[PDB]
């Protein structure tokens, strides 16, 4: 299309692997194909202004870091202990062509929600150029 | 065609004061310019719906003042989250019908423990969604 | 063209029920969202982005949910169990793409949910049409 | 004070002669600041173009004057790795730090480029002191770690001092090396020699000597 | 920060040793909040308060603060007899104003021995040449050299800072570059250097072929 959304979910008991891309496995909305489960990355088919936001439950310290095209735009942390909280995060940016957009953890990755927290990254475009 | 938007980070090393109208000084997005970087006041020429969030890290106990208004700046709601000993990211967003020369900015309170810094951001973003 | 977008807080919410009904109005451009429920009606068909950040003090979860031809779907939950008395921000969002008539609303778990009622600070539901169908 | 990202890190690379030199062993150090008394405790972790080593050695903290430690942990590095270009990295942790911070050092890569050395003699008008200058020019080099000695019959000289190096209009860099010596040495017809230690010379090193002319 | 930092710097060596140039301390202030920008400059000359100083307009930095640049001309004499030079800035955001003085180096002043160097002869197969320009034993490390032929300043020559030597005193050689050509037509190159401690501040060295 000419318009560009998603909403990927992480649906694993396992966190992400440290100082690495966060992968987000499975899919609530992604018509464009614009977020590569196979990757974890977002690749811009349709250049413009976009909104990205994530919501990661957490039940010990977690980071998560917002790449765009290799440079790290956004850093955001949460510290606990045991007990669940939900870290989140999110960034206006205007996309080129063929840019990748990606989240990731540092040395504080977990993302081992409780039983009922999940984690989700959306992203979608408001300005069409 | 009116494309509206902002993301801006506090890089400031300094600490608020009760009261105080948050400064995001760094700018990552300003389409339109209406988002004054040096400040942290967005200002409306296009009137009409936007979103407005943030997302603040934080090391102890803090509460913000979403404001809105024109020459007299009025409050919207208070978020407030709280830390013990430990380090947060909170989040806060609205959605606000917008008349032309209004400012939406972000006010301190008396709980002002917010970290501005590389590791550990502070963002304040807006986009337009509707015009009027 | 249409501009469906709202947000709405909470002061005097009626209580009862798992469904977390946000009473007061801040934004509701062409009144999608109905204050007496809690809940979202969709008239223009299209992709939406939903959104919450609810004030706890001790342990909440959270799920967006929604319902088509009265079909409920249930879906992401987001949670704080702190649980140590102290004001927590659990926030939580999604786009749906949704049909005429389908409902959103925000829903607690019965067993954690504790939602801060007061004037010291807010709670808010909040959502806008992204594109139409 | 509690103002900061929590703890700061800062790398340092590795002396220009113990690189280039063998009788010295090469040393890359990694020294942290800012970190507050709250939490004192600091660990690091050393990576070799990803590859981890922990052959590395941490020495005791210390105090500093507005209430911070000053931890540092030397790696011991080899010739052959930093000479190759071989990327090292020192990750650091700290609870009152928010992210892990971590740094990467290395060689300072170029064309090469090979330098040129002249050895200049005393000016006339200098022969009337009792104490002439030898010059050793150094020129067209790449990149600017270099090394230079004197010396003359088979012993190092000991009175010299060379300029830092120096850029020039074509981007390679330049320097020169003045050795003082009594008169009466330059006049017995010793002959001096300048070495230049350098990674883009043949065999790492180059020699120009100097004597006065011929005559006595 | 406390407030705003001042920078106070002397003028150019060149500036105080020609009369037709004007010598100038300059007072910097950086890291001046967008809050209060407006910065209050006093000078004073060993006391006495002077006023044909001169601000610029403010600078926006990269990192959102302001940089404040105050001017005050001095004269040559002045600088030379080392009269005392205190900047004085103020701000709303600074608790006290903040104060800064400078003066020329006082030690011992000690005269420079020229020395020009021809080529080495194994450069001399190369098309350039390298003409050289020794300066030792001077104090202070405050010094100006340059090249010239023929009347007229040469453009190739690159100079090394000062450089501390055995007995205190600075040296540094100074390359002027050249077509072999010129170096060969025997052409007359002149160092020329200019420096407090020299008769009449000013010396010169030729160098030529043969």
């Amino acid at each position: 299309k000419f318009q560009s959304v998603f909403t990927v979910t992480r649906q694993t008991h396992q966190p992400p692997a440290p100082n690495s891309l966060i992968r987000f496995n499975a899919v609530l909305t992604n018509p464009q194909g614009d977020y590569d489960t196979s990757t974890g990355k977002f690749t811009c088919k349709v250049p413009g202004l976009y909104y990205f936001v994530y919501h990661a439950s957490h039940t010990a310290n977690l980071c998560v870091l917002l790449y765009r095209s290799g440079v790290k735009v956004v850093t955001f942390c949460g510290h606990t202990s045991k007990t669940n909280q939900v870290n989140s995060g999110g960034v206006l940016l205007r996309l080129q062509v063929g840019e990748e957009v990606w989240l990731a953890v540092n040395d504080y990755y977990d993302m081992v929600g409780i039983q009922g927290s999940d984690s989700v990254f959306s992203g979608f475009l408001l300005f069409p150029d | 065609t009116q494309k509206i938007a902002f993301s801006a980070t506090r890089t400031i090393n300094v600490p608020l004061r009760r009261d105080q109208t948050i400064r995001f000084d760094h700018v990552i997005t300003n389409m339109n310019n209406n988002y004054e970087p040096r400040s942290g006041k967005f200002t409306c020429k296009v009137p009409g719906l936007y979103y407005f969030t943030y997302h603040a890290s934080s090391r102890g106990n803090l509460c913000v003042n979403l404001m809105r208004g024109r020459e007299r700046a009025q409050k919207v709601v208070t978020f407030c989250d709280y830390a013990y000993n430990t380090f947060q990211v909170t989040t806060g967003g609205m959605v606000l019908k917008l008349e032309q020369g209004e400012n939406v900015f972000l006010q301190a309170t008396d709980k002002n423990s917010l970290l501005g810094m590389e590791g550990a951001n502070s963002i304040f973003s807006g986009f337009l969604l509707f015009p009027d | 063209q249409p501009r469906p977008a709202f947000s709405a807080i909470r002061r005097n919410p009626p209580m009862g029920g798992n469904v977390v009904i946000f009473d007061t109005v801040i934004t509701n451009q062409e009144e999608p969202y109905q204050n007496h429920s809690g809940r979202f009606v969709c008239t223009v068909p299209g992709y939406y982005y939903f959104t919450f950040q609810v004030l706890s003090q001790w342990e909440i979860c959270l799920s967006i949910v929604s319902s088509s031809r009265g079909q409920v779907r249930r879906s992401l939950g987001f949670c704080d169990t702190t649980n140590k008395g102290l004001f927590q921000v659990v926030s939580g969002g999604m786009v749906l793409q949704l049909q005429q008539g389908d409902q959103v609303w925000v829903e607690k778990d019965p067993k954690k949910g504790h939602i801060y009622q007061g004037s010291e600070a807010d709670s808010v539901f909040s959502g806008f049409l992204i594109f139409p169908s | 004070p509690e103002l900061l990202g929590g703890p700061s890190v800062f790398l340092f690379p590795p002396k220009p002669k113990d690189t280039l030199m063998i009788s010295r062993t090469p040393e890359v150090t990694c020294v942290v600041v800012d970190v507050s008394h709250e939490d004192p405790e600091v660990k690091f972790n050393w990576y070799v173009d990803g590859v981890e080593v922990h052959n590395a050695k941490t020495k005791p903290r210390e105090e500093q004057y507005n209430s911070t430690y000053r931890v540092v942990s030397v790696l011991t590095v080899l010739h052959q790795d930093w000479l190759n270009g071989k990327e090292y990295k020192c990750k650091v942790s700290n609870k009152a730090l928010p992210a892990p911070i971590e740094k990467t050092i290395s060689k300072a890569k170029g064309q090469p480029r090979e330098p040129q050395v002249y050895t200049l003699p005393p000016s006339r008008d200098e022969l009337t002191k009792n104490q002439v200058s030898l010059t050793c020019l150094v020129k067209g080099f790449y990149p600017s770690d270099i090394a230079v000695e004197w010396e003359s019959n088979g012993q190092p000289e000991n009175n010299y001092k060379t300029t830092p190096p120096v850029l020039d209009s074509d981007g390679s860099f330049f320097l020169y090396s003045k050795l003082t010596v009594d008169k009466s040495r330059w006049q017995q017809g010793n002959v001096f020699s300048c070495s230049v230690m350098h990674e883009a010379l043949h065999n790492h090193y180059t020699q120009k000597s100097l004597s006065l002319s011929p005559g006595k």
